[PDB]
């Protein structure tokens, strides 16, 4: 209907969109709207028209676009990125819960289906080279910069590659599925790096530090 | 001992409850009158101690929150036995005094102090050290591995505890626990360290303390918590205490 | 030797409450064509005190203050939400049902609210017996112009509120509550038929509340209930208690008195139902002929003061005749009383005959009879819930007038 | 609303959850190893402790509750003097009666005995 | 010097008493909070109410209702000021907890606290009456205290049958 | 029972906070039994 | 020195008992969270409010968020901090219409029992112990 492409990055629009012609993507600090062409699987996106709103509000504005956007329809799989906010709220009323567990979404990833194949297609794979990132803090949408380390180049067996996401959803690396790291290894690497720096900082103020070894 | 109970020696209990022991002997016709009932108590006739246990049950005594009410039980020895979170002994005589002792002065309706509303019987000293050691988790980082790295999986918590009983794991050795409840693990509010995203649609989110397995094709959501049997033991003890009390009441 | 010797509700109905501390004792929720109900799953033996039948936590209810200012307990409406402005724009006296309907629709929209789950066991628009859902043809079957005009005013008031507050310019968070007028009318119907008003103490604050209470809004009405509601302030639990000393048999329905002292036209306006044994129903007599109040009460073993009339069922043995209709007859018949003056039998027969003639004159106002209405209900196959409710209403009034003719005939003979 | 098909049986829409409650899966379960704990709770008299708290939830003033219980207990002793003071205590009888009046079921005066006592003369000895 | 009759004394006493209560509670709570001791302000406010609940009839206020130098309750003085213009002139006084304990409504409580002979000599000369409202009064008498469970006092138709 | 799963460490101020929340949520009879069980666990592990 | 003070503290308020439900006072103590001369401690200021009974209604705009004679819980106090609640009027032992007794509403919630303080409670003696004991 409307092409918001090339429009202001934060100005409000005069109208209220019909929300059932759009994908509604809810993040911690915004609602992101991307036009939805009709499709039985409901996973086709029209990025030419996009809006962003404060949560549970109907006052729409054009989001900041930090990368070139797809021009034709594309099929994408959606996954969210964030944390659990598990709290222990104060107990005011009788039988007030001992904890509250809520999910806080800071980023949403839209991963293109390879050649736009459907989920139920027997040849369905994801195209990790084309990923679009919605950020809640900046109310923006961008394309991820992906580093491919799999040998094969553009023409390769996409059934063998694994996407690794690190650094608050900012680093994207495609590796071979045989180079998969154990979850224990991932956790222990992070702990070793942090405790190694903290220990050296603690030991730095000892006056014989410069004539001592790590071991 | 329970929080609401105390132990009294025979020599102290028989003096405190002598009037009731005399009545119990006369009521059950083990003694003809008051004079005879006194001699059996004097001569330590073994039927006296059976009666003393009967009349003591359900009869609270006052011990001098300096003064509280406990349900006395007969104990072996010569000393008064008190539970670790706590000499004059008073036996209420009238039913009005016995009602007040049981319903107002017992050690479980006075769990909060009147000054600010703080709990009174918080574990201390050796009890507190035991919980601290129990819930001090696994060693981490440079204290866990000599070198920079550039664990067992248990289906349920009972299998993990059973492996600990068979000395297959230590109290603070890390493990993964299959979690079949909601995500109720108190942890730092942090995004995943790493997301492993397979091209067929499944992705693994690795957090500092748990792993979540999700998919873009199915509605699956599998949770594995990285914990120790110490944390599992502490969670189970409180949960089984709550379930045990509910079943018994 | 042991070797030689109404459907149950959805199991998830009780379970969603049970996991949130709803407790039911000795009762079961059963579903029939006429709706849900609560029945004794076993023989509830009498005790010295009232027995606890159900316990409903406060946090599962939707309550609003009866009196201004409008505060919600528990407070679920966020500060600044436009729904409060809509609630705040209502008439404090008349629009309690609109305020509850707005809260109810708002509650369905909340993901964490219990009534998102409990709302699926509420009667739908074609299953609720409220006359707010009645068509003009359903109101034509009431045969009561006063009640019909009352319902039309209610439907007009409810509709105008929706049109004023759910116009085109309202926010989406308001539009999605009542997208159509029928959705809002249904919510008001739920509010009217299920609201329980009690005086409660919450903490230190004592106030009157209009409450939507799950699992207690499944208790049906009776003017001789075997249960009553009791607010327990200390833990904020609504108790359903059976009457002290009253034995309740297995399968017996558990009932409360929705509306003490109210006639069937009030029960129809609020709850969309009527009873043939309403002890408060009245009939317009001329007063020319009067019977002896003391004799009529003693013939039928009706004891107590007029405002507490009851039937001593143990003084009749097996006389099934005396019920709430005869008690209503005692209160509505023209009566005389002169302390202890006895009535002359021949003068009382003239009054009984003249009263029976006036009773038949009123039955002749109705185009059909109460038997013809009863078989009309049995012959229905595609009737709206409100149509059957409208027919049951006029049949009950005919059954009441017919009971008066029978009671007068018995009384006239038992005066010898 | 009212629908009858062919044979006069009314047909009606059964109401169902038609919605997902995640509290159903993780809350209607049970721990299996509390038999020892349950048996000790009854042995030490903790059940009556919960009953007393239950009764006090229905009371506006805990001091009038104490007075009423004592008044009821005094009446028991005058009515039947010889039955109280040993295994049956009047105050315990009042409390169990008041729990039973609510419709719940408790043993009379919370009185229980050891079934493994090796005959007369033997006293169970307590391990402090 | 600014306000007139029952307004200079009334408003002046309110300002002094309100200021005294605020500073007294703050001073007390400053001591306990520096030592890490947490006590609800409820308990401290109860004590401070007794310290700051009295006024002293001024030396010039002489009538048949009050005598100069008399210690009267603050609420009593306020109410009499609204109803009379009989030279009811008073100033707020801060009584320490010792002095407040010797100016109560029970001579039995005062005599068992301190200076028994002085308390009893004065009370006996005027025939003082103790109505035993408090707790320690009834403890001395060996009764039931007015608190807790002691609060608020704790043949026709026979021989007239059918002969048959 | 909807108890949170603690997974770091239980020192003196953490156990005091938990008991106060257990009292406010479960009441004193429940928490009194919980205290007895937690006390037993601490002694055994020490 | 602690025992001598405790004896004097108990003596001065030994007669104070909760004797009425509501003395019917109209006055209340005003508390303000945003004094212009010092950033008041939040936790201490919250602790001096929990359990107090309100002496007047509190509004956020046209919406009554807490009613008169409503006791203050942790949820309500956090709401007054979040929004612009400048003055809160509470009932305290300073507002009761008596010095020989106190009512339930002017005292507020019991700390040991969670509900409003019961009739007949010897709160004077409790206050005396609660100050003397930590000496
Ligand atoms: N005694 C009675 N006779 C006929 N209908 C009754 C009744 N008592 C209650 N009802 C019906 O029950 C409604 C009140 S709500 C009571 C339970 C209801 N059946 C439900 O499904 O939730 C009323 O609208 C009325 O239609
Ligand atoms: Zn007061």
């Amino acid at each position: 209907f409307i092409s918001t492409q090339g429009w202001d990055s934060e100005m409000v629009v005069d109208y209220r969109i019909n929300e059932d012609e759009f994908h509604k993507i809810s993040l911690l600090d915004c609602d992101f709207f991307i036009r939805k062409p009709p499709d039985p699987d409901n996973d086709v996106y029209d990025f030419r028209e996009m809006y962003v709103t404060p949560p549970d509000t109907d006052i729409y504005s054009v989001p900041r676009v930090l990368a070139p956007m797809p021009q034709k329809y594309i099929r994408c799989a959606m996954s969210d990125y964030g944390c659990y906010d598990v709290t222990e709220p104060p107990i005011d009323a009788p039988r007030d819960p001992l904890y509250k567990s809520e999910r806080e979404i800071s980023k949403v990833f839209l991963t293109k289906h390879y050649r736009n194949r459907r989920l139920n297609d027997p040849e369905f794979v994801l195209d990790f080279e084309e990923i679009y990132v919605i950020d809640s803090k900046t109310k923006s949408i961008t394309r991820a910069r992906v580093l491919v380390t799999v040998p094969g180049g553009r023409k390769r067996d996409r059934k063998d590659d694994l996407l690794v996401i690190r650094d608050n959803g900012n680093s994207f690396k495609i590796i071979h599925v045989g180079e998969r790291d154990d979850p224990t290894t991932v956790i222990e690497r992070e702990e070793w790096t942090k405790t190694r720096e903290d220990m050296e900082k603690h030991l730095r103020k000892l006056r014989d530090f410069s004539v001592s070894n790590w071991f | 001992l329970s929080l609401h109970r105390c132990g009294l020696p025979r020599e102290i209990a028989i003096e405190l409850f002598q009037t009731f022991v005399i009545r119990g002997l006369i009521r059950q016709h083990l003694a003809s009158n008051i004079g005879v009932a006194k001699s059996q108590i004097r001569e330590k006739k073994p039927i006296v101690w059976e009666i003393l246990q009967e009349v003591m049950q359900g009869h609270p005594v006052l011990l001098n929150l300096g003064i509280q009410s406990f349900q006395p039980i007969l104990v072996e020895g010569r000393t008064i036995c008190l539970h670790p979170l706590v000499m004059a002994v008073h036996v209420p005589l009238s039913l009005e005094a016995q009602a007040e002792a049981r319903l107002l002065m017992f050690s479980h309706m006075n769990l909060l102090s009147p000054a600010i509303g703080d709990p009174i019987s918080v574990p201390t000293q050796d009890m507190l050290i035991g919980l601290y050691v129990l819930t001090s988790g696994t060693r981490r980082g440079i204290c866990a591995n000599r070198y920079n790295p550039c664990e067992p999986f248990f289906c349920n918590s009972y299998d993990a505890i059973g492996a600990y009983r068979q000395k297959r794991i230590n109290l603070d050795s890390p493990l993964w626990l299959r979690w079949q409840l909601d995500q109720r693990v108190i942890a730092s509010k942090e995004v995943p360290i790493e997301v492993h995203y397979e091209s067929f649609g499944n992705y693994h989110e690795i957090y500092a303390h748990y792993l979540i397995v999700r998919s873009v094709k199915k509605e699956t959501l599998y949770i594995y918590i990285r914990t120790t049997v110490g944390h599992i033991s502490f969670y189970r003890e409180i949960e089984e205490a709550i379930q045990g009390f509910s079943q018994a009441c | 030797f042991p070797l030689f010797q109404l459907e149950s509700a959805d199991p998830d109905f009780y379970k969603i409450g049970y996991v949130r501390r709803v407790r039911a004792y000795g009762v079961e929720f059963k579903e029939g064509p006429d709706g849900f109900g609560i029945y004794a799953s076993k023989d509830i033996e009498p005790r010295r005190r009232a027995r606890v039948i159900m316990e409903i936590p406060h946090e599962l209810m939707i309550t609003i203050r009866q009196k201004h200012p409008w505060m919600f307990f528990p407070d679920i409406v966020p500060i600044g939400h436009p729904i409060f402005d809509i609630i705040n724009s209502t008439d404090p006296e008349r629009d309690w049902d609109l305020r509850l309907a707005c809260l109810l629709l708002f509650s369905f929209d909340r993901e964490d609210h219990f009534w998102r789950l409990y709302g699926d066991f509420l009667p739908a628009a074609d299953e609720c017996s409220s006359l707010l859902l009645a068509t003009e043809e359903d109101l034509a079957e009431l045969q009561d112009p006063q009640l019909v005009s009352t319902i039309r005013q209610q439907q007009k008031r409810v509709l105008e509120f929706w049109e004023k507050n759910w116009h085109s310019g309202v926010p989406l968070k308001i539009k999605r509550l009542a997208e159509d007028a029928e959705r809002f009318i249904w919510a008001v119907s739920i509010a009217q038929t299920r609201c329980i008003s009690m005086k409660t103490r919450i903490g230190a604050l004592v106030q009157d509340l209009n409450m939507m209470i799950p699992y207690a809004d499944m208790l049906n009405h009776s003017f001789e209930p075997n249960c009553f509601l009791h607010w327990r302030p200390k833990d904020r639990i609504l108790e359903v208690m059976s009457n002290a000393g009253q034995a309740i048999k297995k399968g017996e329905e558990m009932t409360i008195n929705y509306m003490p002292g109210q006639k069937n036209n009030m029960l129809m306006e609020r709850y969309g139902f009527s009873t043939p044994v309403n002890p408060w129903d009245a009939i317009p007599f001329s007063g020319d002929s009067r019977i002896h109040l003391n004799s009529f009460l003693s013939v039928f073993n009706i004891f107590g003061l007029p405002e507490e009339y009851y039937h001593d069922s143990e003084l009749s043995g097996d006389d099934s005749f005396v019920d709430g209709a005869v008690i209503a007859a005692a209160r509505t018949l023209p009566t005389w009383s002169d302390i202890d003056l006895p009535p002359i039998p021949s003068a009382e027969r003239k009054a009984v005959k003249e009263l029976q003639d006036e009773c038949r004159k009123m039955l002749a106002e109705y185009p059909t009879t109460s038997e013809q209405d009863q078989k009309l209900l049995d012959s229905l196959s595609e009737a709206r819930t409100t149509f059957a409710t409208a027919v049951k209403y006029r049949m009950h009034r005919k059954m009441f007038i017919g009971k008066i003719i029978k009671a007068l005939d018995i009384y006239q003979e038992r005066l010898l | 609303g009212i629908q009858r098909d062919d044979n006069g049986r009314r047909i009606w829409r059964r109401r169902t959850l038609t919605k997902k409650d995640d509290m159903l899966r993780y809350k209607l379960q049970r721990v299996p190893f509390v038999e020892e704990q349950v048996r000790k709770i009854k042995e030490v008299g903790k059940v009556m402790t919960m009953d007393i708290e239950r009764l006090l939830l229905s009371e506006d003033n805990r001091f009038e509750f104490v007075n009423s219980v004592a008044a009821e207990a005094t009446e028991y002793v005058e009515k039947n003097r010889d039955e109280y003071g040993g295994t049956k205590k009047a105050i315990f009888h009042v409390l169990s009666n008041r729990v039973n009046d609510l419709g719940f079921d408790r043993p009379e005066a919370y009185a229980e005995s050891d079934p493994y006592k090796p005959g007369p003369g033997y006293l169970k000895e307590y391990y402090t | 010097r600014i306000l007139g009759i029952p307004w200079g004394f009334l408003i002046g006493a309110e300002l002094t008493i309100v200021q005294s209560r605020i500073s007294l509670v703050n001073k007390i709570q400053k001591v306990y909070r520096s030592q890490g001791v947490q006590i609800h302000n409820r308990h401290i406010e109860i004590i401070v109410r007794q310290i700051t609940s009295k006024v002293l009839v001024s030396e010039e206020g002489m009538s048949n209702v009050f005598l100069p130098g008399e210690l009267i309750g603050l609420l009593r003085a306020e109410r009499t000021g609204r109803a009379l213009e009989e030279a009811i002139c008073y100033r707020a006084v801060l009584l320490g907890i010792t002095r407040a304990s010797l100016n109560t409504q029970s001579f039995i409580s005062e005599a068992s606290f301190q200076e028994t002979a002085r308390v009893l000599a004065k009370a006996a000369l005027r025939g003082r009456i103790d109505w035993l409202k408090g707790l320690k009064e009834n403890v001395v008498l060996g009764g039931v205290i007015p608190a807790g469970t002691g609060f608020n006092k704790g043949d026709i138709l026979f021989y007239h049958r059918e002969f048959c | 029972a909807n108890l949170v799963f603690h997974n770091k460490v239980i020192d003196g101020t953490a156990i005091k906070r938990l008991i106060s929340r257990l009292i406010d949520h479960f009441g004193m009879a429940y928490t009194s039994h919980i205290l007895d069980q937690v006390k037993t666990l601490g002694f055994q592990q020490a | 020195d602690a025992g001598y003070l405790t004896r004097r503290l108990v003596e001065v308020v030994q007669h104070i008992v909760v004797r009425r439900t509501d003395c019917g006072t109209i006055r209340g103590i005003s508390v303000s969270p945003r004094n212009k001369s010092r950033m008041m401690s939040e936790r201490i200021f919250i602790q001096t409010l929990i359990g107090r009974v309100l002496a007047d209604d509190i509004y956020i705009g046209s919406r009554c968020v807490a009613f008169r004679n409503q006791d203050l819980g942790i949820g309500l106090v956090n709401r007054f901090i979040t929004f612009g609640t400048q003055s809160i009027s509470i009932r305290t032992p300073f507002t009761c219409r008596s010095t020989s007794w106190i009512c339930r509403l002017c005292y507020g919630r019991s700390p040991t029992h969670g509900d409003l303080v019961e009739l007949g409670e010897a709160v004077g003696i409790i206050a005396g112990q609660s100050i003397g004991e930590p000496g």
